[PDB]
């Protein structure tokens, strides 16, 4: 497994992940464990994040330009 | 393969700071589109009340009008209307786009 | 030879992976109750965390070949 083709199988699992943690702060808030405003600022940022993980990926698998 | 050899930057060689903000007003809007329609699924199986989902919605598309008309204005329309172009106008009716559209509204998948 | 192993390689990959899954589920279900940022916090990072190595294993499996 190369360097980059690591990074690559990372940054997808990332991505994934960011949803999944998401949804979960999304079934918090269903449960009464979090309130509304907690979600928007935490979900906000995990999704934040998800789209420069998605992006950085864009990049890599780019015709390199 | 060889095709991936060394990994990549977030930033490489070819971006200039303005491209770098861009992208970052870009990340803004997503996670707007995105948290807005995890509050309507909310606010849907009664998670939130009518107020709140209200108040909420309306904060969040204020700041996404902001993000449309602030710093590097010109390029970040021409990827969101090429964005909005592309996505999966599905699952909601031409009745209903029709509101958002006029509304301002950006366009968030509901599965 | 340099072939049986895989066999048991994946297996052993593929078992530590619904470990995961479940170490997921489980902490979801533990954090029952947030009390401060902190607890917020740290409940997002160690599911994200669980969540991304989960799929790594994940997308490593299914292109084991």
């Amino acid at each position: 497994m190369t360097d980059g083709l690591n990074q690559l199988y990372n940054l997808v699992a990332q991505d994934y992940a960011l949803t999944d943690t998401i949804e979960a702060l999304s079934r918090m808030l269903h449960r009464g464990t979090i309130p509304l405003d907690t979600f928007v600022k935490q979900g906000r940022e995990l999704a934040r994040q998800q789209f420069l993980v998605r992006w950085h990926i864009q990049r890599i698998t780019s015709p390199l330009s | 393969s060889q095709l991936f050899h060394d990994e990549v930057p977030l930033f490489d060689n070819s971006i200039t700071s303005k491209d770098k903000e861009v992208i970052e007003t870009l990340s803004e809007i997503y996670s707007i589109v995105i948290t807005l329609d995890h509050v309507e699924k909310a606010y849907l199986k009664d998670s939130i009340d009518d107020t709140q989902y209200t108040n909420t919605v309306d904060k969040l598309l204020k700041q996404f009008k902001v993000y449309l008309n602030s710093q590097n204005k010109e390029e970040i329309n021409k990827h969101f209307q090429s964005i909005e172009a592309f996505a999966d106008t599905y699952n909601i009716t031409a009745s209903n786009a029709i509101t958002r559209l006029e509304r301002g509204i950006p366009i968030t998948a509901e599965h | 030879s340099k072939k049986y192993g895989d066999i048991a390689l994946k297996k052993k990959l593929e078992q530590n992976t619904k470990k995961l899954d479940e170490e997921s589920s489980q902490l979801e279900t533990t954090t029952r109750s947030i009390d401060s940022a902190d607890d917020l916090d740290q409940f997002i990072k160690n599911y994200l965390d669980i969540r991304t190595q989960y799929h790594l294993r994940r997308e490593k499996l299914a292109t084991w070949d």
